[PDB]
Formats: structure tokens, C-alpha cells, sequence
């Protein structure tokens, strides 16, 4: 809700986003709707800083994660003081 | 680096190099100018970088001209 | 900013308050002070030397080639 | 009013210098133009300008200077005013894209000309001539001695009669002729600017394209275009421009940033222009050799 | 005379207010 | 390249020495040599060691021209990831030092964004690149008056 | 002995208040004062050139 | 649903002979985060904040102040040393809350059970433009 | 942190934790107006001997106004931040414990009504300074070097 993380349905289940999240913003959910039989879930957008790594790792068409930079708090804004 | 190699030109010209006197007279190429001129930023562009740039900007048409096109080529 | 403060007031027509050998001073003592020691040198720490290890000491003469100076002492 | 007496030698002054981190010699080096203190020389022309238009001493200009602050004092007015309640127009008035069109056009671009027009053949040539016109007489003089005739006749031929002579001198009367409207087209010999008599003819002219061009498009009164129609009916047969201008009425009609980038536009290419036309044309008295300006 | 007076006003005085003015406005919390 | 144009033609025109530009202005060095270097000889000695003039103030403000022109390059070139490493530590030593950590900032310091340099690099840019230009032309013209 | 007297004598200029009022208004009427009535042999702007002017470029324009 | 969480005690933090990128007066007034972890053996690693200490055997503990270097250090740990870890969050007031794992398993391999916040259905290319969401409090995305 | 020479000592633990700043258990008023004393007293030297008019017979009473002025400016800079940073009815932000732990009062001074009255001893202190200097500097006036 800092920033808006918005995981759409081209996503192919492969769990590259996930693990490329260094705050641990996004996670895996079961579906139906891919081979995999697995989408990815972002759920904890406070935390997400906005490196956007987490979709330079999503091998689609355009993309399947998609990273909206909206207004930045204390820890959107990665202080340490 | 480029202040150091400017402040050893002009400070050699000024008060060391310079052509000397029979009678023993010495004159420096820049007149002895370092000491008074050199405290002022504006001091740098007149009596360094515009009265010591005449000789590259003239000199078109003797040997010194490849001096000029580069002048203007590294620019 | 002692560049730009000696700019400043020589622009205002204050010729007086400019940081100048003319005006409020700045003298290098330090490095005039080991300018002294390496011109006496010679005559004490270091008696086997006929003259000093260089010509820019604070003290000698300069050495004239050609009617081109060679070197003498730097202020 | 000393530049005045000689425009070529007197440095125009744009205002006083007071700052107390000067020192000596630069008090004196900043004396200059005929002032007692330090002064700055006004570069932006307006002394020719004001010349130009009729202006002649000092008092012109404090009254000149009040009527300006009275004009931003209402102004200020109006934005407070046009933000209450039963104050502030509503979405459909601003959208009025026809009504608007006709007064900016007829009234704005229009009248204004048409006035300026006025002040140029009841001030400023009559200035150029060695007749002071202010308010206080304006009533007396006439502009031509047999004003507001020949017109109604329709024997315009008598405003461009005898205009001033080469030999002129701009600020008094010798060579001064009596016409007030011309065609001469070049330049006052002595001041080297355009001729007074051309530039209120001129304004004139203008005067009148603005008001006919402003009955254009249709309001209240069921005569005149109407612009979303204009933009349909140009839709070439072959299509090679699609469905041509259909629907652009809208789409600019409901963008301020469209709006905007056509006023941009337009202004952008006029001020350039404006540069290029002043320096070839110069249309005041005496800023052909002040060569800074 | 008049200069004296109005050249500090407008240089000194008068920015002094506004940015201890602004200052206050910007660091409000309400 | 528009206003340089009509400046070098005018100035050559008005003081009645209209072949040399028409000569010159056919290879570069004669626009460096013959319009800015040449011209610009009296502009600089608005304030030398031996004393003022009236075009001292455009002296000054042909440097602050160049003063700021050059803090546009630091705002473009430079860019924000390095200063945010360079605040952190500089709000840390402040943090730390006595007498000092009883003054606590309001609003955290940050450096600015990607964007603001840009635009900020450019304020500069443009405002030193106006004021440069502005302070030659009138100081050269004004000071011969032809 | 020292607490007392430094207590009553500072206690007026300690409402923040009237401190930040008096410090601007009565501050900037002395700024106000101190170049109104300076000396003109301390400010060279003060004083006039009381010398000749120098003639411009080409006459006096 | 089996999700008690781990409910952080006090133990033993690692020997380190103290750094200056420890916590700073964020922690005393916004939160600061502690991960704890353990060990089989002492060995040594490299802190987050630069320098290397030594952790000792059992249960660690030890306290960073943003949740990007819980997890920096997180996957250090779960990838050289092959070893658990988990983080917490704690406010000022002292209230602890349960971080990482939140349910007892790695968010990269899926449990039955967590929901879906954060899904739009449709292709990128289907979101809505800027003109059909203006002068609201929607975007393209929402 | 970390405990260095510097940071914790004896001699330096002794000299911090006995001035004015941090003497947390007296008056504000007072630690304000010792305060305002070393400032005010400290910087008539430069403004009276390096400021313009230092050749002229007026440099004594000419640095004192300039410090005078300095001090009713950070008096100023004072106040702005007390009536920004602190509420009129909010508790101390101090820090009320000590190195062994101890539960101590929190500082008066990190108050609202504390500060503006540090502040009053700041102002009382700095122009009394200022002229102390005045009078020694030009009455008894002897050994210096000025
Ligand atoms: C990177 C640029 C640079 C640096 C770092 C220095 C540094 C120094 N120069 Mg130097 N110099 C430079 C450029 C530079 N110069 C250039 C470009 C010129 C023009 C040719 C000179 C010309 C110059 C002369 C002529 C002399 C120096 C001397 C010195 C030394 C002064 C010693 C002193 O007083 O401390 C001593 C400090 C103490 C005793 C207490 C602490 C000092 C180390 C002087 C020197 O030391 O001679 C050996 C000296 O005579 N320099
Ligand atoms: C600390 C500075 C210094 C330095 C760099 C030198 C340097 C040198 N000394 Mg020396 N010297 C010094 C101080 C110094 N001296 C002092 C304080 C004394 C006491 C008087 C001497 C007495 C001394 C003697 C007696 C001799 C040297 C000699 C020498 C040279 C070998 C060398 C150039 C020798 C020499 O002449 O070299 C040619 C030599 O015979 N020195
Ligand atoms: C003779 C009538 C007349 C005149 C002289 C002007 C003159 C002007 N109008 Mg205008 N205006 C007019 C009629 C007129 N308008 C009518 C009838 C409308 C309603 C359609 C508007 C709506 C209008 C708007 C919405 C705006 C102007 C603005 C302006 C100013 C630019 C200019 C002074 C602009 C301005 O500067 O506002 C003050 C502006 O934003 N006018
Ligand atoms: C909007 C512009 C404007 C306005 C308000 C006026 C207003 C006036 N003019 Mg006028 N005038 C104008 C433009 C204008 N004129 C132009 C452009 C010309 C050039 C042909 C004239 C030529 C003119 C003459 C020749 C005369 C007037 C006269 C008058 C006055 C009486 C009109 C009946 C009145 C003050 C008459 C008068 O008595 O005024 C002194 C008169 O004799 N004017
Ligand atoms: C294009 C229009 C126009 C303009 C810009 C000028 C400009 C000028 N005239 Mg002028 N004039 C004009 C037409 C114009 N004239 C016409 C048509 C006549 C013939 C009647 C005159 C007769 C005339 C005389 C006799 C004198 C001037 C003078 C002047 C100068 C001083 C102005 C002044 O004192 O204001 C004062 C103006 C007034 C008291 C009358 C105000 C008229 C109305 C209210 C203006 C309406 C503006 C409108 C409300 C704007 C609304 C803004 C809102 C949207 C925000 C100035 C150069 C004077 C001069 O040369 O030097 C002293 C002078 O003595 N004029
Ligand atoms: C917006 C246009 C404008 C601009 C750029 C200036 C600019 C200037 N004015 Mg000025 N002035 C203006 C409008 C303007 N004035 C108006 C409308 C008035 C009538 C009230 C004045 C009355 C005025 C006086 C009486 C004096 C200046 C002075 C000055 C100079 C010092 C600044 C100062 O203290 O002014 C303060 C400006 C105001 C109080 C007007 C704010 C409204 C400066 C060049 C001073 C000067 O000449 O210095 C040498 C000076 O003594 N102005
Ligand atoms: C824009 C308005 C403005 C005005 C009116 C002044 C006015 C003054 N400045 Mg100043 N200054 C300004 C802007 C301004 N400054 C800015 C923007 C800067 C930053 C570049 C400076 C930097 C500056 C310095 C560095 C110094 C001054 C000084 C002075 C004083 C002139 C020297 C003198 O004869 O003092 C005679 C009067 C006194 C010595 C006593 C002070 C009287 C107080 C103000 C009452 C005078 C009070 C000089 C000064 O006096 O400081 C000691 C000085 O050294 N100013
Ligand atoms: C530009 C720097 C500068 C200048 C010119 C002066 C000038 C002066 N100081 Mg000063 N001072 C300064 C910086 C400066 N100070 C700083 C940075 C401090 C640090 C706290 C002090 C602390 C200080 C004390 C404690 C005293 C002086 C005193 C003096 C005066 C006597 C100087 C002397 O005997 O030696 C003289 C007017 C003495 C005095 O009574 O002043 C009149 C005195 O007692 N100074
Ligand atoms: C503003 C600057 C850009 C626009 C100004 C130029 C407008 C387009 C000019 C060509 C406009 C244009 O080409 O349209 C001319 C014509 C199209 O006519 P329209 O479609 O408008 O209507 C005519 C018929 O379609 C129906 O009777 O095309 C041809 O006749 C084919 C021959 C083209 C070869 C001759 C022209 C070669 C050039
Ligand atoms: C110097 C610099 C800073 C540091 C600048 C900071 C921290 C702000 C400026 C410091 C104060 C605010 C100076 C302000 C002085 C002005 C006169 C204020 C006018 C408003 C950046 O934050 C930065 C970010 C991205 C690219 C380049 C840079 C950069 O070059
Ligand atoms: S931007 Fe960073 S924090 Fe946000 S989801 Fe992507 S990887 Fe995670
Ligand atoms: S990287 Fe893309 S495709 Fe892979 S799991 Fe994440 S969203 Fe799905």
C-alpha cells in the first residue's frame, strides 16, 4: 500500500519473483490456473522498498509482476536512522 | 592534476624562466605578474587562460597550426 | 572562498581588504622557514656539499646558459 | 525629461544603486548619466518607447505609475471575488467555446486595436507635432482640422493629405504636416523608426479584420457556424485522412493540456517573430542607435 | 534618506519574517 | 547558434567593418578568435589590480554566469545513490557528537530524488548558461557603444 | 547570590511569545535607526562621490 | 490450522567487539528487528553492517535495525551454513510481533492456506487508461 | 557505537558531564545565561578586529553592535526552534537513563516551557557578554594584543 504490488494471471508459477524479493514482500499461493498449479501473492506490500529485482526476474511476455511507485514511508524509504 | 600543471606554468613563467640581460638584468616571460594577479578568480581568466591562449588561437598558417586544430578538436 | 572573497572585494573597489601580500596577509612561514634551512645547509649540516642540492633554496644565485636562466630562487 | 532633450548623448537611467558594501571608487565609477550618486542605465528601451507614445515629463508617468496600481488593485479584487458562492461560473460557462471565441476576437484582439488607434491620433502624433494633448484639454483639439466630416462623407481621401515633411524634427514643429492617416512605409529620416501616421493607420486596419473575423461562430442568436460542425464536414472523400477532423471538438473541448499547447504554440512562434521584426523595423524614436538596447 | 531605510527593510527585516514565518507553517502537525 | 549569429553581424556592421565578419565567419577559430576572444577584452578588466570601472558589474556576473553553469554538471552527472551513503554516515556522526545530539532534525534528511536532480541540474544549467551570455553582450556592446 | 540576581533580571525576555515579537519589531526598528543616522564617513555610500564624473564612450550616451 | 509462532525469549547474542552500524535513535523511537537463529558449532561470519563476528553454539540472537538486513543476513545463514532463522519486529513499547516465515514455512514453496491479497486477473495490457479513472481514487492497476 | 579514549574517559567524561548543557539537575534559566555568557563574551574579538571598519577609531564600538546583532539573530533561531520541536503541554524528550542505569529525572530543559526559558537565559547572557568585553577590551586595556 506504500507502494502497489500487482501480480497478474500471465504469471507461469515459476517462484523467480519470490525468491527475489530481499524484504520478503511477495509469496506463493496454490491455483489452478498453470501447469506449476501455483500463482505468486503479494501480501505484505508495506515493507516493499521498490527495487524493482523483483520483476527484472519474471521471464513472460511483458511481465507478470508489476511494480507501482505510489507515496514512501519511514521503511519504503529504507531509513536506518 | 589540471590546477597543478596551471600553477606550475604560470608561477615558472612568472618568476623563474625568462630571457636574460648583458648587463644582468633579468625579465621574466609573463613580467612578474604571479604575485598580484593570481589571488583572483577573475585574475586567472585575464593574465592566464585569455593572454597566454594568444599564441594557440593565432596560429593559423606557420608550423604551430596542427597546435590550433587541436585546440579546437579537443574542445 | 578566500579566492572568492578576494574577488569580491576587489570588485567593490576595496583594494584594501583583499587577502594580498598588499593587504591582510598570508605569509608561508612554514615552507619559507625550511626554504631557509636548505640554503644554509651547506655550511653546517652538511659540510661536504659545496652548495646546496638545488638553486630554487632561499638563498644562491641563478645560473645563466645562453641568455635563458636556468634557475634561481623561488619565492 | 533631460534624456528627452537629447536622445543621443543622455545614457537612459533605470533606477538608483544603494549598497552599503560599496567602496569608494566604485561610488564614483557608478556615477554617471547626469545623476548624483550611482545609477543603473536602463537597457530595456522603455525611454524610446514611452517617447514614442507620447509621453513628455515626469508628471505623465507618476499618474501613469497610480493608474497601474489602481488596475492591479482590481485585479486582485476579482480573484478573491470569482471564488465565493453566486460568484463563481459554472462548468458550462468556461466550456462556451463559441461565445468565448467571438469578444476575444471582436472584443479583445478587436477593440483594443481599435482604441490604440484612438490614443496614437489624439496623443502621440499630436506629440510628435509639438501639441501637448492631455486630459485636462483633449476636448478642444481636434485631430484634424476638419475632423469627424470626412469620414461620414466618405472623402477619406483627406487624412492622408500632407503629412510630415523629410525635414522633420520629432518634437516639434518644423515640417510637422497635418495628416493623420497614411501610407508612407519607411522611415522617419531623422529618428530612423517607422512613421507615426503608418503605425495608426495600421492599427486601424486591424482594427476592422478582428471585429468582422468575430462574428464568426454562433452564440444566442441562430446565425454563425457552429465549430463541431466545421470539424465534421471536412472529412476527405477517399480517405486518406480517415474520418478527418470527427470528434476532435470534444477531445480539445475537454483538454486544458490541449488548450494549453496550442496557446504555446502560437506564442511561441509570434515572440520570435517579434524579435525578428523589431530589430529590422524600428518602430520607436531613437533605438535604432542605441545599439545596446 | 528614503533608500537607507527601505533597502534594509525589504533585505534584511523583511526576509528574516518570512523565513521564520514559513518555518513555523511548514513544521505545523495538527 | 541564433543569438550569436545576430550579434557578430550587428557588431561588425556598426562600426563599419562589415568584412570582417564576412570573412571569418567561415571557419570555426574565426568565431572563437574574431567574436569571443576578441571581444571580450574589455568585459574582463572590469576589476583587475590597478582599479574598476562602470563594467565591473558585469565582470562579476560573467564569473557567477560560470559559477553556476558549473554546479549544473554536479546535479546531471552525479547521481543520487552515491550522496544517500554520503548522508547516512554525516547523520550519524551528528548523532554522536556532544553538545551536538540535544539539536534533532524535524524532518529526516534525505538527499534528493532521481528526478529533482535532474531538474535541479538543469535550473543551474540554464540560469548560468543565461546570465553568462547576458553579462557578455551587454558589457562588449556597452562598452564601445558601436 | 549569582542565581538570584540573574533570575528576576532575565525573567521579561523569557516568554517565547513576546520574545520572538520584541526581537523582529524592536530589532528591525533598530536596524532601521543605526543606518539612518550613521555617519556619512563610515559609509561610503552614505556620502556622495563629491567628484567628478567621468565621461562615457562616444560623447555621453 | 498449526501456526503457533516461535515467541522470541532472551538469549545470548553473538560475540562481536561492536561496530557503528548498530541501531541508531530509530530504535529507541520507531522499531528495530532481532533475528534469532542456531548454531552447532562456533564459527565466524560477516555482519551486515561490515566486520566479521563470531557466533557461538546454540541459540543466538542479535538485533538489526531495518528488515532488509534481517533477511541480508537470512540468506547468508539458510544458504552457506545451512541453518534456521527466523526475525521478529519490536516496538518501543515492548509488544514483539512474529516476521518471517509466518506460517513455519519459506514464502518461496506454497502452503494451502495463505490468501490472495494483491491479484489483478487480466493481462497488462487490459488495465484501464488514465482517462477512465480520473477525478477518483482509483488507478490503471486498482 | 562504540567506547574509545575519545568517546569514554575519565578526564573527558568529567569535563562534558559538568557544563552547563548537561548539568541536568539545575535551573534552565541559569544554564542559559552561563551559556550566553562564553558565547556573547567569544566572538566581540573578530567582528571588532577583522570586520570593515577595524582601521577606523570607531572598531570597538563597531564589532560589539555586530555581536550584539549575532546573538539577537540566534536568539531568534533559539525561539523558532523551541516553538517548533516542542508542545506546551508535552513531557521531556531527554533521555532518563544513566550509563549504570539509574532512572533519572528528564532534563526541564527539553521542554517547552524550559527552552523558552533557556532562551531567556541565552539572550540575558549573550549581550551581557558582549559588553563585558567592550569594557575590558577598552578600559582596562593594557596587556592584550590588540
Ligand atoms: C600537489 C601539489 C603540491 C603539494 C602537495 C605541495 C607541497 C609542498 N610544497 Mg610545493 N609546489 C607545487 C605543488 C605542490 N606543493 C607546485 C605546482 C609548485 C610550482 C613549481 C610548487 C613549488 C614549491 C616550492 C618552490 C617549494 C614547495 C614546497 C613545498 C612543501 C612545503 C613544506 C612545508 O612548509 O612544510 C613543512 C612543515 C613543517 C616543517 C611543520 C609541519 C610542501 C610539501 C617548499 C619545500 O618544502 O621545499 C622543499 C618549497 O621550497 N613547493
Ligand atoms: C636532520 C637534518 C639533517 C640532514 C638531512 C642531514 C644530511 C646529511 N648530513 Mg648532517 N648533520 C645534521 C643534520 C642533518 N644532516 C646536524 C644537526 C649535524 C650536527 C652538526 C650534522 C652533522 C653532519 C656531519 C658532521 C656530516 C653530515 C653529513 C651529512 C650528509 C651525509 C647528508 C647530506 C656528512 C656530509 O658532509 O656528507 C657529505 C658529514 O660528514 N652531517
Ligand atoms: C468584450 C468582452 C471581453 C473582453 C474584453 C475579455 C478580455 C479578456 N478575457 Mg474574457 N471572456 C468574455 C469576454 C471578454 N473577455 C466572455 C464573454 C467570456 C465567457 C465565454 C470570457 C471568458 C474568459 C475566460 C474564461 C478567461 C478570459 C480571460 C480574458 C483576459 C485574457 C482578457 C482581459 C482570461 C483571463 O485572463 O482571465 C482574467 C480567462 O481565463 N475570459
Ligand atoms: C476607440 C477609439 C476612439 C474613441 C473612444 C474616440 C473618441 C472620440 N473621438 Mg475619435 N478617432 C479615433 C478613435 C476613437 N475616438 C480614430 C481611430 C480616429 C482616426 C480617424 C479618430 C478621429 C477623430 C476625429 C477627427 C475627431 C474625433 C472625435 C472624438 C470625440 C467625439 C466623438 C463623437 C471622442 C472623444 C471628435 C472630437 O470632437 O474630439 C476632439 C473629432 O473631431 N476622433
Ligand atoms: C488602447 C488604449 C489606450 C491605451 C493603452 C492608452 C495609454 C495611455 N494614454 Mg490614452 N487614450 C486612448 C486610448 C489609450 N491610451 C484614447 C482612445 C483616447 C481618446 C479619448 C486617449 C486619450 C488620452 C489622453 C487625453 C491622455 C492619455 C494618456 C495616456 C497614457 C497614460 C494613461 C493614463 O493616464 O491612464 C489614466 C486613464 C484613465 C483615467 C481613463 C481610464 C479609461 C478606462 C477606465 C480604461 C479601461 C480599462 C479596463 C477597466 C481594464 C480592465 C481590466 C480587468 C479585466 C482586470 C498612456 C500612455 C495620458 C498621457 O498621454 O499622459 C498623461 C493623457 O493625458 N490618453
Ligand atoms: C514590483 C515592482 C517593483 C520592483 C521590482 C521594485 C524594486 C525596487 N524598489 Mg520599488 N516600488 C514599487 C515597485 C517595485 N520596486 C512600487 C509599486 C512602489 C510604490 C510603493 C515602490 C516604491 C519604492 C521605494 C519608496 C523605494 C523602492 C526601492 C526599490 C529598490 C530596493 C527594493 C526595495 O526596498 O523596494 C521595496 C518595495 C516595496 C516596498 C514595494 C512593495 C509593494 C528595488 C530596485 C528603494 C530604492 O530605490 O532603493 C534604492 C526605495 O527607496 N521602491
Ligand atoms: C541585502 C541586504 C543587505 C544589507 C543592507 C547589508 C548591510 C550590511 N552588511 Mg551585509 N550581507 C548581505 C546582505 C546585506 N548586507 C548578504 C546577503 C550577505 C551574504 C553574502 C552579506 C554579508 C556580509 C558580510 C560578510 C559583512 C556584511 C556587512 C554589512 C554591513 C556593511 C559594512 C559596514 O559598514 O558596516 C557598518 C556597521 C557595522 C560594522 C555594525 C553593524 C550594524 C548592525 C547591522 C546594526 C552592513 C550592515 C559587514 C559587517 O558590518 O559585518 C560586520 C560584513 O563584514 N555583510
Ligand atoms: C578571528 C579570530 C579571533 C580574533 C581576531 C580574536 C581576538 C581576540 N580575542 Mg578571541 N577567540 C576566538 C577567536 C578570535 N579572537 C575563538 C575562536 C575563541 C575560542 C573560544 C576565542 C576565545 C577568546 C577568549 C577566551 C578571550 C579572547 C580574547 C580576545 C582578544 C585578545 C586577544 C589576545 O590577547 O590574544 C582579541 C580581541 C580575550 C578577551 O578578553 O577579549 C577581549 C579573551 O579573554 N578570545
Ligand atoms: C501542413 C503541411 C502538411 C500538409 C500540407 C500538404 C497536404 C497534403 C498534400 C498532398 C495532398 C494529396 O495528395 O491529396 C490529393 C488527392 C486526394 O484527394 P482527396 O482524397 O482530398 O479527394 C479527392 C478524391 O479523393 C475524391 O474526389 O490524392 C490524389 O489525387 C492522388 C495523386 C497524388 C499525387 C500528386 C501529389 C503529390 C504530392
Ligand atoms: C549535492 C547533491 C545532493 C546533496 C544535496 C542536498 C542534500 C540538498 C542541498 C543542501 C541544502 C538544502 C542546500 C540548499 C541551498 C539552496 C540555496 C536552497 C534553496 C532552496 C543530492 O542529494 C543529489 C541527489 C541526486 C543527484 C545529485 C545530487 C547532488 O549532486
Ligand atoms: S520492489 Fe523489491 S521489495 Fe518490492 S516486491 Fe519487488 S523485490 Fe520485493
Ligand atoms: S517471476 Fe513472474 S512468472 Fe515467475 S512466479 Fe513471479 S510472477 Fe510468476
Amino acid at each position: 500500500m506504500s507502494h502497489s504490488v500487482k501480480i497478474y494471471d500471465t504469471c507461469i508459477g515459476c517462484t523467480q519473483c519470490v525468491r527475489a524479493c530481499p524484504t520478503d514482500v511477495l509469496e506463493m499461493i496454490p491455483w489452478d490456473g498453470c501447469k506449476a498449479k501455483q500463482i505468486a501473492s503479494a501480501p505484505r506490500t508495506e515493507d516493499c522498498v521498490g527495487c524493482k529485482r523483483c520483476e527484472s526476474a519474471c521471464p513472460t511476455d511483458f511481465l507478470s509482476v508489476r511494480v507501482y511507485l505510489g507515496p514512501e514511508t519511514t521503511r519504503s524509504m529504507a531509513l536506518s536512522y | 592534476i589540471s590546477v597543478v600543471i596551471f600553477h606550475f606554468s604560470w608561477k615558472m613563467q612568472s618568476d623563474v624562466w625568462g630571457t636574460i640581460s648583458d648587463q644582468g638584468v633579468v625579465t621574466h616571460i609573463t613580467g612578474g605578474n604571479f604575485a598580484q594577479s593570481s589571488i583572483t578568480i577573475n585574475g586567472w581568466l585575464r593574465d592566464f587562460l585569455w593572454a597566454q591562449a594568444s599564441q594557440v588561437i593565432q596560429s593559423y598558417g606557420s608550423s604551430l597550426s596542427a597546435y590550433g586544430l587541436f585546440f579546437l578538436g579537443a574542445h | 572562498g578566500l579566492y572568492i572573497h578576494n574577488d569580491t572585494m576587489s570588485a567593490l573597489g576595496r583594494p584594501q581588504d583583499m587577502f594580498s601580500d598588499t593587504a591582510i596577509q598570508l605569509q608561508p612561514i612554514f615552507a619559507q622557514w625550511v626554504q631557509n634551512i636548505h640554503a644554509t645547509a651547506p655550511g653546517v649540516t652538511a659540510p661536504g656539499a659545496t652548495t646546496s642540492t638545488s638553486l630554487t633554496w632561499g638563498g644562491g644565485e641563478l645560473v645563466a646558459v645562453g641568455g635563458k636562466v636556468a634557475l634561481l630562487p623561488i619565492p | 525629461e533631460s534624456w528627452i532633450q537629447d536622445p543621443l548623448h543622455v545614457r537612459p537611467i533605470a533606477h538608483a544603486i544603494w549598497d552599503p558594501h560599496f567602496g569608494q571608487p566604485a561610488v564614483e565609477a557608478f556615477t554617471r548619466g547626469g545623476a548624483a550618486g550611482p545609477v543603473n542605465i536602463a537597457y530595456s528601451g522603455v525611454y524610446q518607447w514611452w517617447y514614442t507614445i507620447g509621453l513628455r515629463t515626469n508628471e505623465d508617468l507618476y499618474t501613469g505609475a497610480l493608474f497601474l496600481l489602481f488596475l492591479s488593485t482590481l485585479s486582485l479584487i476579482a480573484s478573491w471575488l470569482h471564488l465565493q458562492p453566486k460568484w463563481k461560473p459554472s462548468l458550462s460557462w468556461f466550456k462556451n467555446a463559441e461565445s468565448r471565441l467571438n469578444h476575444h476576437l471582436s472584443g479583445l484582439f478587436g477593440v483594443s486595436s481599435l482604441a490604440w488607434t484612438g490614443h496614437l491620433v489624439h496623443v502621440a502624433i499630436p506629440a510628435s507635432r509639438g501639441e501637448y494633448v492631455r486630459w485636462n484639454n483633449f476636448l478642444d483639439v481636434l485631430p484634424y482640422p476638419q475632423g469627424l466630416g470626412p469620414l461620414l462623407t466618405g472623402q477619406w481621401n483627406l487624412y492622408a493629405q500632407n503629412p510630415d515633411s523629410s525635414n522633420h524634427l520629432f518634437g516639434t514643429a518644423q515640417g510637422a504636416g497635418t495628416a493623420i492617416l497614411t501610407l508612407l512605409g519607411g522611415f522617419h529620416p531623422q529618428t530612423q523608426s517607422l512613421w507615426l501616421t503608418d503605425m495608426a493607420h495600421h492599427h486601424l486596419a486591424i482594427a476592422f479584420i478582428f471585429l468582422i473575423a468575430g462574428h464568426m461562430y454562433r452564440t444566442n442568436f441562430g446565425i454563425g457556424h457552429s465549430i463541431k460542425d466545421l470539424l465534421e464536414a471536412h472529412t476527405p472523400p477517399g480517405g486518406r485522412l480517415g474520418r478527418g477532423h470527427k470528434g476532435l471538438y470534444d477531445t480539445i473541448n475537454n483538454s486544458i493540456h490541449f488548450q494549453l499547447g496550442l496557446a504555446l504554440a502560437s506564442l511561441g512562434v509570434i515572440t520570435s517573430l517579434v524579435a525578428q521584426h523589431m530589430y529590422s523595423l524600428p518602430p520607436y524614436a531613437f533605438i535604432a542607435q542605441d545599439f545596446t538596447t | 534618506n528614503l533608500p537607507s531605510i527601505f533597502v534594509p527593510l525589504v533585505g534584511l527585516v523583511f526576509p528574516a519574517i518570512a523565513m521564520t514565518s514559513l518555518f513555523l507553517y511548514v513544521q505545523k502537525k495538527k | 547558434w541564433v543569438t550569436f549569429y545576430w550579434h557578430w553581424k550587428h557588431i561588425t556592421l556598426w562600426q563599419g567593418n562589415v568584412s570582417q565578419f564576412n570573412e571569418s565567419s567561415t571557419y570555426l577559430m574565426g568565431w572563437l578568435r574574431d567574436y569571443l576572444w576578441l571581444n571580450s577584452s574589455q568585459l574582463i578588466n572590469g576589476y583587475n589590480p590597478f582599479g574598476m570601472n562602470s563594467l565591473s558589474v558585469w565582470a562579476w556576473m560573467f564569473l557567477f554566469g560560470h559559477l553556476v553553469w558549473a554546479t549544473g554538471f554536479m546535479f546531471l552527472i552525479s547521481w543520487r545513490g552515491y550522496w544517500q551513503e554520503l548522508i547516512e554516515t554525516l547523520a550519524w556522526a551528528h548523532e554522536r557528537t556532544p553538545l551536538a545530539n540535544l539539536i534533532r532534525w524535524r524532518d529526516k534528511p534525505v538527499a534528493l530524488s532521481i528526478v529533482q536532480a535532474r531538474l535541479v541540474g538543469l535550473a543551474h544549467f540554464s540560469v548560468g548558461y543565461i546570465f553568462t551570455y547576458a553579462a557578455f553582450l551587454i558589457a562588449s556592446t556597452s562598452g564601445k557603444f558601436g | 547570590l549569582q542565581s538570584k540576581f540573574f533570575n528576576t533580571f532575565a525573567a521579561p525576555f523569557t516568554k517565547r511569545g513576546l520574545l520572538l515579537k520584541f526581537l523582529l519589531i524592536g530589532g528591525g526598528s533598530l536596524v532601521a535607526y543605526v543606518s539612518a543616522s550613521a555617519s556619512p564617513d563610515l559609509l561610503p555610500i552614505k556620502k556622495g562621490p563629491q567628484l567628478p564624473p567621468t565621461p562615457g564612450p562616444r560623447g555621453k550616451i | 490450522g498449526f501456526v503457533p509462532p516461535q515467541l522470541d525469549p532472551s538469549t545470548p547474542s553473538p560475540i562481536f567487539g561492536g561496530s557503528t552500524g548498530g541501531l541508531l535513535r530509530k530504535a529507541q523511537v520507531e522499531e528495530f528487528y532481532v533475528i534469532t537463529w542456531t548454531s552447532p558449532k562456533e564459527q565466524v561470519f560477516e555482519m551486515p553492517t561490515g566486520g566479521a563476528a563470531i557466533m557461538r553454539e546454540g541459540p543466538n540472537l542479535l538485533k538489526l535495525a531495518r528488515k532488509e538486513q534481517c533477511l541480508a543476513l537470512g540468506n547468508r545463514l539458510r544458504s552457506k551454513y545451512k541453518i534456521a532463522y527466523q526475525f521478529y519486529r519490536v516496538f518501543p513499547n515492548g509488544e514483539v510481533q512474529y516476521l518471517h516465515p509466518k506460517d513455519g514455512v519459506y514464502p518461496e514453496k506454497v502452503n494451502a492456506g495463505r490468501q490472495g491479497v494483491g491479484q489483478n486477473f487480466r493481462s497488462i495490457g487490459k488495465n484501464v487508461s488514465p482517462i477512465e479513472v480520473k477525478f477518483t481514487g482509483k488507478n490503471s492497476f486498482d | 557505537s562504540l567506547e574509545t579514549p575519545v568517546t569514554s574517559s575519565p578526564l573527558v567524561a568529567w569535563y562534558l558531564s559538568n557544563l552547563p548543557a548537561y548539568r541536568t539537575a539545575v535551573s534552565p534559566l541559569l544554564r542559559g545565561i552561563e551559556v550566553g555568557l562564553a558565547h556573547g563574551y567569544l566572538l566581540v574579538g573578530p567582528f571588532a578586529l577583522t570586520g570593515p571598519l577595524r582601521n577606523t577609531p570607531v572598531h570597538g564600538q563597531a564589532g560589539t553592535l555586530g555581536a550584539i546583532g549575532l546573538v539577537s539573530i540566534l536568539s531568534v533561531c533559539l525561539t523558532m526552534y523551541g516553538v517548533a520541536s516542542f508542545n506546551e503541554g508535552e513531557p521531556s524528550t531527554a533521555p532518563v537513563l544513566t550509563l549504570t542505569g539509574r532512572k533519572k529525572e528528564a532534563d526541564k530543559l527539553q521542554t517547552a516551557e524550559g527552552w523558552s526559558q533557556f532562551t531567556g537565559g541565552f539572550f540575558f547572557g549573550g549581550v551581557s557578554g558582549a559588553v563585558w568585553a567592550y569594557f575590558l577590551l577598552y578600559v582596562l586595556d593594557l596587556p592584550y594584543f590588540f
